[PDB]
């Protein structure tokens, strides 16, 4: 445990992916062409996890750029820090995997797999102690979906005793209109289920609906769902990349939030909520708003369900003891809501860096029953086309069979059996 | 897995491959019974016609006969 190799992988990954480099970049006070110009050393006593330090002194993110199609990494090329990024890790393919699993994981994601692999390989090598891997990727397209769980099970064979954790984002009828998506996604989760310690549930559902109402934003971008994406991912992120005492590395993160090896989908939170465009949050509302329904990335009332596990990230120059005080308020409050089989499953971490241009901020992580709204959904409308196998074609012509499809809806409907298992387990 | 993955590309290939196949197949079935059908059309048309010289051949002897 030390390095964290990442992975983005298709348009959502490498978009999120990129986002994310660029807000932890100037966190660490590393400018677009990798050189350090912070203020505090806090900056560098954990820059090695994230970053590796080449000759003459300069920063190089341990970044793999993935795509079955050159536009969005061109564009990250193009980009502010796209410098950064060693141009050796730029892994794509001609074709594109036309918004078809089938596509990413047997025809041509199969492909170009290797080819990331050596990449994969050659970084593993330069890392003193590897912690794991982290990939960015929307289950809903074909190349994050379908490549980027094949590359999850390709990392697995060869690094079987690392930790594989995902920011996987979830298909909304709100963001998107490919009908195949419901599919993709079922067929993605049946793979993260297997193959994953940790996934950030990452809902485009709430990431829109956040922007809408309360962000009041008319015509949300994908830039505005990102810019919520990026303030998830530096905050979950925090205590690995920081000096600090509470789930500083991915082992010990996955032991505290995963009671039951399936059951290791995150309901990411984040308060204040902001928008790209002065009045300071208190403690007792960075408490209210982190663990309220409106400030969660995936689109689950906590409410309907049962907490399993929680980890609260504040970050700040604030008192630890209202910290304490507020965090210990919340679960005496509403112990209904916190399962009792579980003793003292609220962990705290305070982190005395803001993120950019906050003076505080508070990330939740919530391994809560309430999930299986999410899964609820994707399978409602999976069965919906799947019962009269509407659009099999785009994947009986890649050589798939109708049994995948089954076996899929079947693992994601005992998942969601199991999160209903223990929502109704008592002490 | 690795093997399933390598299994559902083969699929693929002898899909479209036998899908090739059958069209070349159809073609060459069709072609043969059209070229057959249409010189069996005209086969059948010049006998009619050659009966007809025949027949016009039975007249002009008919006809030499009372002579
Ligand atoms: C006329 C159709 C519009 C474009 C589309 N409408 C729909 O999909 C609707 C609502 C219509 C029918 C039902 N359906 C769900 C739409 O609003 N979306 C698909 C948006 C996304 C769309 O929004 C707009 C207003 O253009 C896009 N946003 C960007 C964007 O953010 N571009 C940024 C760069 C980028 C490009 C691609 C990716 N994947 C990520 C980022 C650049 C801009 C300046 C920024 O930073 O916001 C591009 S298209 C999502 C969030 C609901
Ligand atoms: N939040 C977010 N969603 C995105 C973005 N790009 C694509 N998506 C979503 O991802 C899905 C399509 O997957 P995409 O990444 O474009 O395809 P891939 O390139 O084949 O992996 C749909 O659900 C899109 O709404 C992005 O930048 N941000
Ligand atoms: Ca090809
Ligand atoms: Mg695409
Ligand atoms: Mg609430």
């Amino acid at each position: 445990m030390r390095e964290i190799v990442h992975i983005q992988a298709g348009q959502c990954g490498n978009q999120i992916g990129a986002k994310f480099w660029e807000v932890i970049s100037d966190e660490h006070g590393i400018d677009p062409t990798g050189s350090y110009h912070g203020d505090s050393d806090l900056q560098l006593e954990r820059i090695n996890v994230y970053y590796n330090e080449a000759t003459g002194n300069k920063y190089v993110p341990r970044a793999i750029l993935v795509d079955l199609e050159p536009g969005t990494m061109d564009s990250v090329r193009s980009g502010p820090f796209g410098q950064i990024f060693r141009p050796d890790n730029f892994v794509f393919g001609q074709s594109g995997a036309g918004n078809n699993w089938a596509k990413g994981h047997y025809t041509e994601g199969a492909e170009l797999v290797d080819s990331v692999l050596d990449v994969v390989r050659k970084e593993s090598e330069s890392c003193d102690c590897l912690q794991g891997f982290q990939l960015t990727h929307s289950l809903g397209g074909g190349t994050g979906s379908g490549m980027g769980t094949l590359l999850i099970s390709k990392i697995r064979e060869e690094y079987p005793d690392r930790i594989m954790n995902t920011f996987s984002v979830m298909p909304s009828p709100k963001v998107s209109d490919t009908v195949v998506e419901p599919y993709n996604a079922t067929l993605s989760v049946h793979q993260l289920v297997e193959n994953t310690d940790e996934t950030y549930s990452i809902d485009n559902e709430a990431l829109y609906d956040i922007c809408f109402r309360t962000l009041k934003l008319t015509t949300p971008t994908y830039g505005d769902l990102n810019h919520l994406v990026s303030a998830t991912m530096s905050g979950v992120t925090t205590c690995l990349r920081f000096p600090g005492q509470l789930n500083a590395d991915l082992r010990k993160l996955a032991v505290n939030m995963v009671p039951f090896p399936r059951l290791h989908f995150f309901m990411p939170g984040f308060a204040p909520l902001t928008s790209r465009g002065y009045r300071a949050l208190t403690v007792p509302e960075l408490t209210q708003q982190m663990f309220d329904s409106k400030n969660m990335m995936a689109a689950c009332d906590p409410r309907h369900g049962r907490y399993l596990t929680v980890a609260a990230v504040f970050r700040g120059r604030m008192s630890m003891k209202e910290v304490d005080e507020q965090m210990l308020n919340v679960q005496n409050k509403n112990s209904s809501y916190f399962v009792e089989w579980i003793p003292n499953n609220v962990k705290t971490a305070v982190c005395d860096i803001p993120p950019r241009g906050l003076k505080m901020s508070a990330t939740f992580i919530g391994n809560s029953t309430a999930i299986q709204e999410l899964f609820k959904r994707i399978s409602e409308q999976f069965t919906a086309m799947f019962r009269r196998k509407a659009f099999l074609h785009w994947y009986t012509g890649e050589g798939m069979d109708e049994m995948e499809f089954t076996e899929a809806e079947s693992n994601m409907n005992d998942l969601v059996s199991e999160y209903q298992q223990y929502q109704d387990a008592t002490a | 897995k690795r093997e399933h993955e390598r299994e559902v590309i083969q699929k693929a290939i002898e899909e479209n491959n036998n899908f090739i196949k059958m069209a070349k197949e159809k073609l060459a079935q069709k072609m043969e019974s059209n070229k057959e059908n249409r010189e069996a059309h005209l086969a059948a048309m010049l006998e009619r016609l050659q009966e007809k010289d025949k027949h016009a051949e039975e007249v002009r002897k008919n006809k030499e006969l009372k002579e």
